[PDB]
């Protein structure tokens, strides 16, 4: 996160750390959607141009964390993965279309003050909240600049109109993506950055006061550049695939 | 600077 | 079920420092 601020304790309890066993390293963000399921960006697992291909065995998940580097001795829960599922039409070859993956935890986690799942949007919630101008919230432990924070970072960013998104890059945008950030004119800034992928883009419903995951941190070009925007996987749109895997496994 | 578990 | 309702905030009727910024945008 660039131009964000230190989260408050318990602010984003669905926030998960994607952790490499050896070398020990922060890989990405992720989010807790149930006591057994974690959502993340498929490119955190699989990205062949960079020779990245991780397996169940390559990783750990750390839940209820605040500090990046400290072992949060009676707060955080570390869990092993049982199974990784990547969207079958995830497009690593061209544009990260469908950048989404599910991780099934070995044993379920116990929810606490620091551990709690986020809601998945419904057709109706998506419809009302996913509008240009409406702000969402991004969290993560990624780069502070185009570096590593000591505590979880947060930033509030507005959704941007499709055409503006399109005109900002040479990358082919698809309906499975949305962009967000401030316009240079708006002179307010901030963005996700490398190490932030898989982190949730969340909105708070004004109807029922619940937090919903609308996005997943996917890609960008640079971090917090004027005229550029963060791109996110559109969760509602990949909803049936998510349902489909949980209903099957 | 990761503290072991 | 209980999704999206934070134990230290919603549950206790406490607001975090910048959630008003989101609701004001809607
Ligand atoms: C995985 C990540 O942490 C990261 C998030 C970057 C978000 N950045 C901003 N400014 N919001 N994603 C990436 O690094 C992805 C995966 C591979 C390349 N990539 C990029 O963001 C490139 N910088 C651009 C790009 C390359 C290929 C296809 C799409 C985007």
């Amino acid at each position: 996160i660039v131009e964000g601020s230190d989260a408050e304790i318990g602010m984003s309890p669905w926030q998960v750390m994607l952790f490499r066993k050896s070398p020990q390293e922060l890989l990405c963000g992720a989010s807790l959607i149930s006591d057994r399921w974690v959502l993340t960006a498929a490119h955190c697992l699989l990205y062949p141009p960079w020779d990245k291909n991780f397996t169940e065995n390559d990783l750990l998940v750390r839940i209820g964390k605040h500090s990046r580097t400290r072992y949060e001795r009676n707060i955080e829960k570390i869990s092993m993965l049982e199974k990784i599922y990547i969207h079958p039409r995830y497009n690593w070859r061209e544009n990260l279309d469908r950048d989404i993956a599910l991780m099934k935890l070995k044993k379920p986690v116990a929810f606490s003050d620091y551990i709690h799942p986020v809601c998945l949007p419904d057709r109706e919630t998506a419809a009302s909240l996913l509008q240009a101008g409406y702000k969402g919230r991004v969290t993560g432990w990624g780069n502070l600049k185009e570096g590593q924070p000591s505590v979880l970072q947060v930033v509030n960013l507005p959704i941007v109109e499709r055409p503006v998104c399109k005109d900002s890059t040479r990358i082919r945008i698809t309906d499975n993506m949305f962009c967000a950030g401030y316009k240079p004119d708006e002179g307010k800034r901030g963005d996700a950055c490398e190490g932030d992928s898989g982190g949730p883009f969340v909105m708070k419903s004004p109807f029922n006061n619940r937090w919903y995951q609308m996005g997943i941190v996917s890609w960008g070009e640079g971090c917090d550049r004027d005229g550029k925007y963060g791109f996110y996987t559109h969760v509602f749109r990949l909803k049936k695939w998510i349902q489909k895997v949980i209903d099957q496994f | 600077k990761y503290e072991p578990f | 079920a209980d999704c999206g309702l934070r134990p230290l905030f919603e549950k206790k009727s406490l607001e975090d420092k910048t959630e008003r910024e989101l609701l004001e945008s809607y």
